[PDB]
Parts: C-alpha cells; structure tokens; sequence
C-alpha cells in the first residue's frame, strides 16, 4: 500500500518525491500534495508529490539529501501518509556548514536561499538538511528551527533568518548517536530480552491494561567491562523513541556534598514530567557500592535517596530505569528485590560470528586492502570483548601509518593525496595488532558459548547415552518430568585420570541443549578462598541464574574440597530452584579426598567415571588433533595408535607438538641454507621416541580399585 | 524539552548572556613554562571568581554571573545529561495533593510532602546591582515634599535597565520619573 | 479469646463503585490473606486503643503503644500497616527509613519532631516508621555523629509520646536484631509480632487476591499452582503472575505489529493466561526467602511415616500433654521437659517426626540446617542464635530443629546455644528438637538436664515401614495397575528410606526414557514391573554395617545405664 521503494531522484530538490500513477491511484495521491514520509530511526520528513510514471508500480524517488536525512538507503521501503495540516512557517532560522560555506563572499541568504524559497513552497522541518547549487558552487544547511513548530511550509512572505555563527560538520559524525539496532551484533538474545521487556511497555502500554498487570519496572544488567552495555542501552533508547535521560555515575558522586542528591531527584522528576521515558543510571556501583564498602555520611545519603526515588515511582507513569554494573553483588542487596531492580541481564563474550559482526561493524569505514580475512581473524581471536576488537582495529590502521611512514615528510605539514590513497591495512597488520593485543576479559568467570558436538570426543558411548539421558531430557522434554512427578538431577562429578578430556564433555553437554556455559577453574577457586579475588560463589550463581540455561563448570575441586567456601557452594547449591536449567558439573582426579557432604543426595550424587581413551579413541583423537595440518600423503596412524597403549589425550597433543616442532626445525633449517610443506613420518617417529606416560601404573590401578568399589556398593 | 527554554526576555539579559566576561590574565612570576602554554596562575579569572569580588569591596556576585557558574557547574554538552534547568525559585508551600495514599494536609500528611526545614542564609547575587538617579532635581523635589509637609513619603520610580561596566556582568537601573500614589 | 476481633468498605454498577462492593490504597481487610492470626493480634493492639479507649478507663490499665513488625521482605509488611491505618480511619502520620536519612545533616532530626508533635496534635493518631532499622541500625554498625543524634532524638520522642494521648507507634524491620537494643524496653517497641511465610491455603488466598483481573483461561487449577509452589512470599507470587501474563502476551506477539502504534482489539482481547504459561512462570521465578530463617506452617500427621509407635507415643507423651492439659501439669506442679535429642542412623525420617510433633501441638516450625550452623561459626551469617531464639519467642508455640549437631558440637556457638536454652521461660512453648548422627560426638554439656537431655534412637525402617514408605513415595505417580510392591519391600531389608526414594526414582526415570524413546519413534503411561525390577538390579544400601552394630550398641548402654 504505502510501503512505497525508495529511488534516487533525478531532480535535486530537496522537498521533492516522485511517485507512481498506480500507487497514486491506490493512495488517491495527486501532483503538488505535501505528504509525510517515515523511513527508518522514526525519521520523518515533508515531501511535494509529483506523479511519475516512469517508476514501477509501488516504487518513488527521492534524492541523496532527502535519504541521507531519512537515515536511509535505496531499496528500502518508506510509509507515506496525507499531511493537509502543514502552516506556512511564520519564520524560519537556518544556519549553514561552516565547511560548505567556506571561501565564499557577500551575503549567503542572497545568494543561495533566496532564489530558493521564492515561489517554492517547500515544506521545511526542523533537523532537515536542504543543498542550493549556485553557480559554481554548492552549499548545505539545515533546519535548525521553524515557527510554527516542528515544520512548516515557507511561503513567499516567510521570514528567514540566516544571521548565526557556522556550524561544525564534526559534531553530526562524530556524535553519531541514534545508532540502532544494525550497530550491535553477537549479542541478539540479550538485545531480545531487553527489547521485549522495553519496548512493549512503552510502546504498547494497552496491552497490560488489556491483561491488567503491572509490568515490571527496574531492569539490571551487568557483565564484563567493554561488552557494550552503554551502546545497548543507547540502541534501544533511540530506537523506542523515548525521552532518555542518561545519567552517569562519576559525574553524579564528583559534586559537592548535598549537590548529588538534588541532581537525582531533578532527573528523577523531570522523567516523570515526560512520560514516557527511560532512564539510564550507568555505573550504579559507583553511587550504590556494597554495604562493607564506604561508611562515610555522604555515601549512605546518595543510596538512601535512590531508593526512596526508586520506591516512589510506583505509579501509572511510563518510566523504565536500566542499570549498569560490573558484577552483581557490587550493588547494594537492597536494590534486588520487589520494586526495584528485579529484573537481572547478563552480556558475556561474543563467540566467532558474533566477533565476525563487531569486526565488519568496525572495519566499515577502514581503506583495508583486498587480503582480508575476516572470517580467519574472528577464528583466531578467542575471547576478545567489542571494545578490544576496536582497539584491535587501531592498533592494526597504526601499524600500517606506521610501515607507509617512509614516505612521509615528518617536517612538511602537507601530505601528498598519492600517499593518502596508498593506505590501506593489511592482514600481517592485522597479525602484528594481535600479537600486541591485551585481552582481559577472561581474568574472572564470564559466560560464554561453546560449540562442541559429538564428534570431538572418542569412544565413551555409554558416558555419553548418560550424560544425554541426564541432562537433555529434563530441559527439551520437562512435560514427561512433570507427568511422571520425577525432579531432575541438578549435576554430576566425573571423576579419573588427568587429561581425559573432561572438559571437553562438559562443553558438549552445554552444546547440546544449547546452554551457556561457565568455567571456574582451581585458581580461581583458591583466590576466592584467600579472599583477593574480585568475585564471589554466590556471585557466579547468580549469574548462572541469569544466563539459564546455564552450566556451571569446577575444575580440580579437590583443592578445595579437600570449610568456608564450600560450606558456601552447599547453601548455594541448595538454595537454587529446582525448576532452572542450571547444571553443576565437577571435575576431579581425587575423588576420595572429596568432602562426603558433596557427595549427598540433592547435590553432586552422581559420580561419573572417566576412562582413558582406547586404541579407535586415541586414533580419532589424533586424526581431530591434525585435521588443518599438511600431512605426508599416504601417512597411516593407525600404527602410531597401536604404539600409544595408556597415553592420555595430553601425551598424544604433546606427540602431535613434537612433531611439529620438528618439521618446524627442518623447513627453517633448509630455508636458511637456501620445500617440506608437510610432515614425514620420519618426524612422527622422532617424536614417539621421546614418549613418556603421564599416567602410572599404581594410580591407574587405585581408579580401577575405587570403581570397582562403587560398581560394588551398587550391586546387590 | 529537550534543551533550553525558549522565551523572550529583556535585552539587557540577551546581550549579557552572549558576552562571557573572562578577565584575562598575564604571565605571572611564578610560572614555570614556556611562553605557549599556561599552567595555573595565567589561566583567564572566571567572572565569578569570589576572591576578585571581596578583593575589590563587591559584596555580591552580579546575578548572571551566577548564572554562568551554574552552567558551567553541569550540564556538559552533547551527552550525560537531556538539560536540567539550573535556577528554581525555592517553594515552601505544602503540596496539597501528594497522595501516596494518605489525604490532604488538613487530615494527613507523609513524609514525601512534608516542607523540610529551612535554613535561612545570605544570598550572594544580587540581580540589579547599581540604582542610578539621572538627575538630582528628581529625587529633590520628592525630599521637598517632606520639607514643605513634614510628613513622610512613598513613590514608586520608573526607569530603564542597561549593563553597568564597573561590575562583571553587572546591571544598573536608571530611574527617569516618580509618580506618588495617593497615601 | 484468640482471633476474636476478626468475626463480624473502607468507610466509604455506579453505586457499587461508589461503594467499593493507579492510586487505589485504602486497601482492606479483603487485600490480605494468609496472615489470619498477625492481622488479628495488630488489630487487637490497634483499634481499641483507639476506637474504644473506655474500656481501659473502666478497667484501670494503660494500653501498651510501641508494636514491631519483623520477618522475611516481601511478606506484606508495609500492606498490612496501610490496610489496618485505612480501616482505622485516623490521622495517618507516614515515615519512611530512607526518606529520612536522605536529609541534609541537621535536619533528619527536626523532621522527627515535627512529626511526633503533629500526630499529638490531632489525636488519635498511628505513625508507621517504616523501615526503621535504617534510622536506627545496631549499635556497632554505625559509629558516626549523626547516627547517634537521630537515634537518641528517635528514643527521646519515644519516651516523651507515653501519656494519655490516643497515638500508637508501629515499626517494621526484616532482622529483629537489626535494631538498635534500647529500643526494645518497656514503654518502647515492647511488642514484638513475627510475620512468617504462608503455607498452602495462604498461597492460595494471595494468588485468588492477585489473580482477580488477569484474563485467566478456563485451563487454570491455581490449586494445584497453590501445592507446588513452597516457599514463595507473596512478592514472589505477584511476580509469577506478572511474569506469566508477560510469557502469555510474548507468545501472542506473534500475530502482533509492533510498528503500528495501535494493535487489532481482536487480538487485545483474545489475551488468555494458559496453565502453561504459570508453569512456565514457575520455571523462571526464584524465591529467595528461606535463604534465611523463616517461621512456616507444617500439615505432617503420623500417617507419612512408618513404624515407630513407641518413638510417637514417647514423643506424644513429651510434647502434647503439656500443651493440650497444662492444667493437670500445674496440678502436679512439675514443669515440662524443655527438648529432645534424635539420634540414629541417616534417612531414618528424623525431619518429618519434628514435623509432626509440630503439627500436633499446631505450633510453627523453625529449622537451621547444617550450612547455617556452619555459617554462623564461621561469623558470616546475617542472622544469630539470639536472633533465632527471639523469633522462636514471638511465634509462641513454636518447635525448632536443629539439624546435624555435630558439626559445631564436634565452642562459641555452643555456648551461645547453651545460654539461650538456659534463658528459656520456663512455662513458654519453645520446644527444642536436635537431629544428629554421632551421639558420641555431640559436647556432653548439652545433654544436662534442663536441656536436650532426652535422648530417642530411631531405628532402621521396617518390613512394615518399608513397605508403608514405599507406598507413600509412589502414590501420586501413575503406576501399572495390578502392580505389587511387598515383593520389593521384603526384598529391602536394611534399606534405609533414602534407598526406596532412589529405587522409585531410578524406576521413573527408566520409565520416561522408555517413553521418550516411544514417542520418537512414533504407549508408556505406567511404571510396570520391569522397570522397578532394572532398577533394583543396581540400586544397593547405604549404610554400611559396622556404622549398625555401634548404633546398636550405644542403644544397648544407653537401656542399660
Ligand atoms: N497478603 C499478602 N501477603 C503478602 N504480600 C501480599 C499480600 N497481598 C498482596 N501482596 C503483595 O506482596 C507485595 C508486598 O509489598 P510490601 O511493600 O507490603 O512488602 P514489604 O516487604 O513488607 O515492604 P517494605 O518495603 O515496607 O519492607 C506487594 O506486591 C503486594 O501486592
Ligand atoms: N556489538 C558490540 N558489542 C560490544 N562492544 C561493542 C559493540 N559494538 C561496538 N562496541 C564497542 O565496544 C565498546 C563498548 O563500550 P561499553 O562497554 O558499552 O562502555 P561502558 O564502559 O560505559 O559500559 C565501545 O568502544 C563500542 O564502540
Ligand atoms: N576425546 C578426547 N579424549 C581426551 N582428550 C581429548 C579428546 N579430544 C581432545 N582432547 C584433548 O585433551 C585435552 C584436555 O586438556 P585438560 O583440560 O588439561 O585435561 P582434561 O580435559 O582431561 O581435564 C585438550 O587439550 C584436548 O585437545
Ligand atoms: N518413615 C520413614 N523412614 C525413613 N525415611 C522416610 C520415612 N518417611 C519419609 N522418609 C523419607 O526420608 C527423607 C528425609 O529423611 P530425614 O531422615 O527426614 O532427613 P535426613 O535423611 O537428613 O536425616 C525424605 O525424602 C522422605 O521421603
Ligand atoms: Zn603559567
Ligand atoms: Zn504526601
């Protein structure tokens, strides 16, 4: 109907737009209307309709100016609707871009406006852009403002005031707010949650009074410094069309005493003012810190006062309040509960397409040179955040500044363009930014995706029917849990030798329900013990929670399980609803030495055990572990397996890396004489004849041992 | 509304309002770098600056440039905040309808819409600073009414406001005429 | 006597609106359920006070003032201040925690007294201070000037208001012993009320309250919703049903347009909450209540657990008779046994006898699992013994079970413990019941007398039991007709009750893989024999027999000596 294709105009009027007869027809649209057209970004604008038939059926045009302030491209589809209403602008004041304006003489208003607005007519909004080719020149403006508000069409008789200083360009780009949706990628369920949970109450406010419930209000999101949680809540305010009002921490805590509290409740009113709105507290943990944390006076008043506003918003007003925060217990607990901050978000590192989007994002506006790579650089960066992969970015431009630099006069101030188009990055600028990349998200427990199937991990077919048939079933079939009255098993321990690959199953099992998936490794745990670490259990649960379906991962728990920090990791298991999809699995190589209270029904019962890999495992092993290497034609391992009784999967990588280093010694060798592009046996046979167990004989035998004990404590 | 209130007021506010009234400042003795680049002490004297005030034997801060304090205090541009109007006219009235499900202050009252306690202060701006008499025959004639009567007086005095240079920022009202009413 | 001022709106189809038959307070009576006896004792300390002051004049007594309301956040505190204010209908004076301590310095403290001296003025007046652990914290909490000025000038005002005028104070606070101590003496906040976390018909009576406007589907048994959610607070409740009705509308965005303004009122109106969508719900909801201790209500008879008689009559004997006849008690003149102690071997049923004993005398229950004890040795638990004790106190009569002793008996908890039973009023219903595996290990100071001297071994199940308890498990699973299960309880003999629930349960979970496995390949409605039969082929006991024979013979020294 009105979903009219967007086309480039051939005429340069910046208040023109020709249509189709057909869909004139269909619109009952005729030559001369003034008609408002809404693009994309709530973008809106006033268009004179001229028939032309030389466009398709449902398609019209317009031209660069008209697009570029629509925020939109041509293909795209614009909603044209009657505009009878428009006054004539009583005045209208309109300065111009100081970089278009420059090197010109005389009165501009003369010579650009004021043939263009006599015995014109256009309809003029504020925020427009509108171009005049004058001679040999071409000048841009804007709307800045228009009487009547917010547009209006300038008559004849219209006065226009062009007296003002010149406008920056730098501040329309470098500014870019209103950013949407397409400027954040690898994060579609969180941008989901938020969208669902924003959106619909302010957007569609009926529909709870059609169901008659009061939608929740507060909303909480927190994950690892430099995920995009500013830009998130930046998106969704701009898309939502609401009245944002961020507010940011430091600025607030850095006035006098007794300043900050007044700007809180000043911002609090005027959101309630202007329903709707939505508010942005950034940085909550640096006005509402833990209770341990400053026990000064002026810091008790801040929190007391959100609080009493937070509590006092309980009304039919349209006010959504998102928070920012590292961790969750940062924030003080009285701002988790009932009407207020009870509605949790967590954002954790991207997985390879997701690091893919943020690059493409990114390198947009780069002059990268054709050997990109995109897709082998999102593979090999695992663990980076948006905000190093922009610094990646930079890092990479520099270096390449950094190599064209040869050519360029440091003294002279002037550049010439011939070297300017010569710059372009490159994919070893792009290998030398990560070999000086500085990760630092994975220092503490994030959540995180896995996309391990049942192809990494060998043999183990009767583990693996147990680990579906205790994990998979509960979460894609609970309907037969709650028919046959059965709870699910929370989590299981696998307990054996070192280097089975226990992690590997684990992320498998997250894989195949498709469950978040979080690690703890023993360090951690042991800073968590010692009381240096910047999180806490009760934390890592509560983000479980948050990311359910979650799996939480313990590695080497016998460290700790060998007390306080597991007294806390008992309460927390316990206190966990059953009903979540949050599964505890531990890892350990001494299971005897295991707390028995672990060990109980309602908690870490299920003992799994791990086996070393058999003769076809540590042959598939081998084969995943040299599926992206050149290999000699012809080479068999089975051989090489046959050979490996009793290796673990770590003495097999340490095979395998042997081998390599080898071939890596010959082709550098040879290269500094001057070939071998793969890898001969003879260096396959050089490394297996410096094989080593890491497994011995009487610590094989006790696993043997302790399993047949628990095979016995079940058989009857 | 997204920024500024937009209103028209009096001319002596517009074109005090463009000026910024920066005293500037030049090398001091005790600056420790080149001639480019100002460390501290060479830096302009903000118009508001208390110690220039106290300094010359001005007890008030000549109204706009409390003005332009405020601003500067808050309200960074291009984000942190969608405006935040600087000036309130303090109001102490209770509010008569609050309504967190209590009744109207004659039978109920809370501690939302409670009038907190007032403590009372100087001010420190002044908003029209120099009263200026054109002429001595005006206000002569009115001191004549007294000398002739013996009784007192009461006038009120219609003038003009323009800026005043002597103060920064500062605002005189020159009175032309006084007219008495009937006392 | 008892609830006797609840027996019998808001002083105020257009006439029914008139007559109440965003901003809608004066909430009722109706607003609340599941608190029958609290919102019976606040009315009795509130109203006549107030609406009838000449009975005490004829009577010759001066009415307490000062009530405190403590328990778990969320339980409907504030809701229940402002129902009882509202019927009351007198000035209404509100004071918020926060609210005051977000004042300049200076000026925290005149509020107070303008506060105080208005409710004077137009007498008769209730003020609600709200939160008031905020404004008076314990002492060692906060040590600055201010702090201390707001809370001396809070107990002056408190002990200047005792006199003839008709005001009544009311505070809440989630910690009893949050508060400042000098708060709690006489002609101060002397009585104490303890809100506790509802049972069944409570959760039933919030979620009818609550769920009285959505747009509920004909598919919706909010009894069985009521039995299966345990532990939620009315905050939790109201959340699931937000939470549900949101899952509802999300499903229905299907058909909706989010980029029209205005949606199809076929659709708005074609809104219908599914029993899938509670459940749903119920998925996503985590209540965080019985985080910390917590008084609730327990329905156990001595019909959920098998066998021993005499342990029911032995502890029928203890607890009942003085509850039921103190009188022929205070005929004898001797005063009744304090506590008891369980002991025997693990998944004896030890929790559910505790249960029951409550039952019968219709007294709350108090537990502190292992971890809390734990918590408190390590000094990281929020709560305190103290704290216990007090709200066992003020949810007279009331049984508390202290699970596995020994891991702090193996101290200052213990003597904490020892001094707070010691202090125990001597006629008050504060029965202490003490659960624990290794006898031997517990601190022989705690079993003197006048403490948990009464020592009660709980033997294994029996074939009886066995067979009773395995009946019980499986009543409300779906089972093949005709299937027996004598076979399988004699074939259990020294299975402890835990062994049965992982039998049953091994049992299932082959069941609904069996069906799982049918209905992909597409029949399994039942548990038949089979499955029972697999899963006894590996299930095997859990008590080994040395930990039997030191059982046995610590019963045979304790009948001996
Ligand atoms: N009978 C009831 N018991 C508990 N909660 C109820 C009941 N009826 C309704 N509710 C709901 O439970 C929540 C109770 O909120 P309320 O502010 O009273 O809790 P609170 O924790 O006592 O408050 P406070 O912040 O004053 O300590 C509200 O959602 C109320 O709608
Ligand atoms: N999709 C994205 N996810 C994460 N970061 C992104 C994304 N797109 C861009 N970025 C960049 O990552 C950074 C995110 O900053 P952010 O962590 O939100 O700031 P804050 O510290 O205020 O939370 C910015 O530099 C932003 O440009
Ligand atoms: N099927 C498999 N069995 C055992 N190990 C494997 C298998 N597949 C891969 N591996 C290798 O085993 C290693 C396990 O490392 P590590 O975590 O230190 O030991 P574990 O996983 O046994 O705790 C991984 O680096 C992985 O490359
Ligand atoms: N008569 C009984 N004997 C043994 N166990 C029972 C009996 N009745 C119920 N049970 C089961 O015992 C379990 C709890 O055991 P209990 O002894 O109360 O706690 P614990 O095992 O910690 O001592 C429950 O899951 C319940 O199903
Ligand atoms: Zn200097
Ligand atoms: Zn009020």
């Amino acid at each position: 109907d009105n979903m009219l294709l967007v086309d480039d105009a051939i005429n340069d009027d910046n208040s023109v737009i020709a249509i189709n007869s057909n869909t004139m027809d269909k619109l009952e649209l005729f030559r001369g209307d003034t008609v408002l057209v809404k693009g994309k970004k709530r973008k809106d604008t006033v268009l004179i309709v001229l028939i032309d038939d030389e466009l398709e059926d449902g398609a019209c045009r317009i031209n660069r100016v008209v697009r570029n302030n629509l925020r939109i491209r041509l293909g795209d589809l614009v909603t044209i609707h009657p505009c009878p209403d428009i006054k004539y602008a009583t005045r209208i004041s309109v300065l111009p871009i100081a970089d278009t304006i420059e090197g010109i003489t005389g009165n501009l208003f003369d010579v650009f406006l004021k043939p263009y607005f006599v015995e014109a007519y256009r309809p003029v909004r504020k925020g427009d852009h509108f171009v005049v080719r004058g001679g040999m020149r071409q000048v841009e403006f804007k709307v800045v403002d228009v009487e009547p508000e917010e547009y209006a069409v300038v008559a004849q008789d219209t006065i226009i005031h062009w007296e003002g200083e010149p406008i920056n360009r730098e501040d329309e780009e470098n500014n870019m707010n209103e950013v949407g949706y397409d400027d954040i990628g690898g994060c579609r369920k969180q941008m989901a949650q938020i969208r669902e949970m924003v959106e619909l109450p302010l957007r569609h406010p009926q529909l709870f009074k059609a169901i008659g419930i009061k939608p929740p209000r507060g909303v909480l999101m927190y994950g690892p410094p430099g995920t995009g949680k500013t830009l998130m809540a930046r998106a969704v305010a701009n898309e939502t069309g609401a009245f944002f009002f961020l507010i940011n921490g430091p600025e607030v805590m850095s006035k006098m005493a007794g300043e900050s509290e007044s700007n809180l409740r000043k911002a609090f009113e005027e959101a309630e003012k202007n329903a709707p709105a939505i508010i942005f507290i950034d940085e909550i943990d640096s006005i509402a810190p833990k209770r341990d944390k400053t026990n000064g006076e002026v810091e008790r008043r801040v929190v007391s006062q959100l609080l009493t506003l937070m509590d006092g918003m309980k009304a039919r007003s349209n006010v959504v309040v998102i928070a920012a925060t590292n961790r969750p217990n940062s924030i003080d607990p009285a701002l988790r509960r009932f009407g207020r901050f009870d509605r949790e978000v967590d954002i954790g590192i991207p997985d390879a397409t997701g690091r893919l989007e943020v690059l493409r994002i990114h390198t947009k506006n780069m002059k990268l040179a054709d050997d990109v790579d995109l897709e082998a650089l999102a593979a090999e960066t695992h663990g980076y955040v948006g905000a190093d992969i922009a610094s990646l970015c930079s890092e990479a431009a520099m270096q390449q500044i950094r190599e064209k630099m040869d050519l360029i006069d440091l003294d002279e101030d002037e550049i010439d363009a011939e070297v300017l188009d010569s710059l372009g990055v490159t994919m070893d600028n792009f290998r030398f930014a990560l070999g000086n990349s500085n990760p630092s998200a994975l220092r503490e427990t994030v959540v995180e995706s896995v996309n391990v199937t049942w192809d990494d991990v060998g043999g183990l077919d009767e583990i693996k029917e147990e680990l579906k048939e205790t994990v998979e079933y509960p979460v894609l079939h609970p309907d037969q849990y709650t028919k046959f009255g059965l709870s699910p098993s929370k989590g299981v321990l696998f307990y054996g030798p070192p280097g089975t690959g226990k992690t590997l199953l684990a992320k498998a099992v997250a894989t195949e329900v498709s469950a978040n998936f979080i690690s703890v490794k023993g360090p951690e745990l042991l800073s968590m013990w010692y009381g240096e670490s910047e999180s806490n259990i009760r934390d890592i649960f509560d983000k479980a929670r948050a990311a359910a379906p979650t799996v939480v991962f313990l590695d080497e728990l016998d460290s700790i399980a060998k007390d306080r920090v597991v007294n806390q990791l008992l309460t927390e298991m316990d206190g966990m609803n059953a009903k979540k999809n949050v599964f505890v699995i531990g890892a350990t190589n001494r299971p005897d030495q295991i707390d028995p209270a672990i060990l109980r029904p309602g908690r870490l019962d299920q003992l799994i055990y791990v086996p070393l890999p058999d003769e076809n495992a540590r042959l598939s092993i081998l084969n995943a572990q040299l599926r992206k290497t050149p290999l000699e034609p012809g080479l068999e391992l089975t051989a090489i397996a046959k050979a490996t009784q009793g290796f673990s999967g770590a003495d097999l990588l340490y095979i395998v890396q042997r081998a390599a280093k080898y071939a890596i010694k010959d082709s550098i060798e040879a290269h500094r004489q001057h070939p071998v592009p793969y890898i001969t046996k003879e260096h396959f046979a050089e490394a297996m004849k410096t094989a080593k167990r890491s497994v011995s004989d009487a610590e094989l035998r006790r696993y043997e041992a302790y399993s047949q004990q628990m095979k016995a404590s079940r058989g009857q | 509304r997204y920024g500024p209130l937009r209103i028209k007021e009096l001319a002596v506010d517009e074109e005090l309002e463009k000026e910024d009234g920066l005293i500037p400042r030049q090398k001091s003795k005790l600056c420790k770098h080149g001639d480019r680049g100002m460390c501290e002490y060479c830096s302009p004297l903000p118009p508001w600056d208390k110690e220039y005030h106290e300094k010359n034997k001005i007890k008030h801060i000549s109204f706009h440039s409390y003005l332009k304090k405020l601003n500067e205090n808050a309200n960074k541009k291009e984000n942190g905040s969608s405006y935040i109007s600087p000036l309130s006219e303090p109001d102490f009235r209770i509010n008569k309808r609050c309504h967190n499900g209590h009744e109207p202050w004659p039978r109920g009252i809370c501690s939302k819409c409670q009038p907190s306690a007032i403590t009372l202060q100087q001010q420190e701006f002044r908003m029209v600073d120099h009263v200026e008499f054109q002429k001595s025959e005006i206000i002569n004639e009115f001191i004549q009414a007294w000398r002739y009567t013996g009784m007192q007086r009461f006038g009120y005095m219609y003038g003009s406001y323009s800026k005043y240079d002597n103060t920064p920022l500062g605002i005189k009202a020159v009175v032309e005429a006084i007219y008495e009413p009937p006392q």
